[PDB]
């Protein structure tokens, strides 16, 4: 009694929410068995971290 | 960016194991010669030492840089009360042991993620197979892979108390070893050998070939006697110090004979649970490098 | 260079009285605007009163 309004009008709602300005890093969840972060870091060679 | 010319770093004045008494600092050579002992019949037999395991632990991702060095001496011959160290930062080592990796090891003690400015550091090559050997350190306490801590004290006290007309057949009387001594004795050698740079030891053994493995082996047998002494003591079952007329020996128990708590207390070196488990994955795994 | 679409239930059976068939119903049926479980819920409700 509820699959409907949810599989449709909210449906197309993170249908293009997907695509805004601010959201960028891919939090993808499609295969559990193989995913992860590859996280990316700011580092100098005088020594930052 | 210091090099071995096949020497070792240990061919080097930069960092030299030496123990102070005798009111001026002398070498690891002059003080052995103090260790006088007689026999109480237990017949200490050598037996054999079970390979180690290749698995490596994972380094987990940890950011910022730990004291690597720090650590290995800290719990073997570290004197003030160490408490639970089971757990802890004990394997970012394996994190060198992969081909083309940028983690250096500096001099020192430390091990950075990434080579920093001004900072001197062993060669990147060397290196790694110093690391395929004690970064399997890290499982020390991982049940199912802890080494045995009774059996590899029977090496140990064939090594620093066993006169080679013994060794040559395996088998050895259990000894009472007493040196003469001053004030704080067994509490300021521990003090002493903790600062000594062991990191610029273990690299050696791992790298020099046949050639200088044969005249390693010759000069530094006495370096390994020595930090090998002090281990020793916070295990023996007692540590009461006869007397002469003005005199004072310190008369050791029973080295080479594993027991289960120390003889100091308060007078020499102590152990803990956590550390015996690590003790005999140490002298495990370097017996069968130096030997 | 295969096109995916859907099925029928109306097609792969047609027993006696246990699923409805014809074509004057199966035409009929090829007309309202795609029920869910609450559009014919109140169909089973307008046709009471």
């Amino acid at each position: 009694n509820i699959a409907v309004a949810h599989t449709d009008h909210l449906s197309v709602v993170y249908a293009t929410m997907s695509n805004f300005m601010l959201n960028f890093t891919n939090n993808f969840s499609g295969n559990h068995a193989t995913f992860k972060p590859d996280q990316y870091v700011i580092t100098s060679p005088e020594g930052s971290y | 960016m210091l090099q071995q010319p096949t020497g070792g770093y240990t061919t080097l004045e930069q960092f030299a194991f030496t123990i102070r008494n005798d009111g001026t600092n002398a070498t690891p050579t002059q003080f052995l010669q103090l260790l006088s002992y007689e026999a109480t019949e237990n017949e200490l037999v050598k037996k054999t030492i079970p390979t180690p395991e290749t698995h490596l632990p994972s380094a987990r991702n940890v950011p910022g840089n730990v004291y690597i060095e720090d650590a290995i001496t800290q719990a073997l011959f570290g004197i003030s009360a160490q408490n639970v160290n089971a757990h802890g930062y004990f394997s970012r080592l394996s994190a060198l042991a992969l081909p083309n990796t940028s983690a250096r090891l500096g001099l020192d003690g430390v091990i950075y993620n990434s080579e920093t400015i001004n900072i001197p550091f062993y060669d990147p090559a060397a290196v790694a197979n110093f690391a395929a050997t004690y970064a399997k350190l890290g499982n020390a306490s991982t049940p199912r892979y802890r080494a045995d801590m009774i059996d590899i004290y029977a090496h140990v006290g064939l090594e620093l108390a066993g006169t080679d007309a013994e060794r040559a057949a395996g088998v050895m009387p259990v000894k009472r070893a007493k040196f003469d001594s001053w004030e704080g004795s067994l509490i300021s050698l521990s003090r002493d050998v903790v600062n000594w740079k062991i990191l610029a030891f273990l690299i050696d053994l791992c790298s020099l070939e046949g050639e200088a493995l044969r005249a390693f082996k010759t000069r530094n047998r006495d370096v390994f006697r020595m930090m090998l002494f002090i281990m020793s003591t916070a295990v023996a079952a007692n540590v009461v110090n006869r007397k002469v007329t003005k005199r004072v020996d310190r008369v050791l128990e029973y080295i080479g004979v594993n027991s289960m708590r120390t003889a100091g207390r308060t007078a020499t070196i102590t152990y803990d649970l956590s550390r015996h488990e690590f003790a005999a994955k140490f002298l495990q795994l370097t017996f069968t490098r130096w030997n | 260079r295969y096109h995916e679409s859907v099925l029928e239930i109306a097609d792969i059976f047609d027993q006696a009285d246990f699923i409805q068939t014809s074509d004057a119903v199966r035409q009929l049926r090829a007309l309202m605007p795609t029920l869910s479980t609450s559009q014919i819920r109140h169909a089973i409700e307008r046709i009471a009163q």
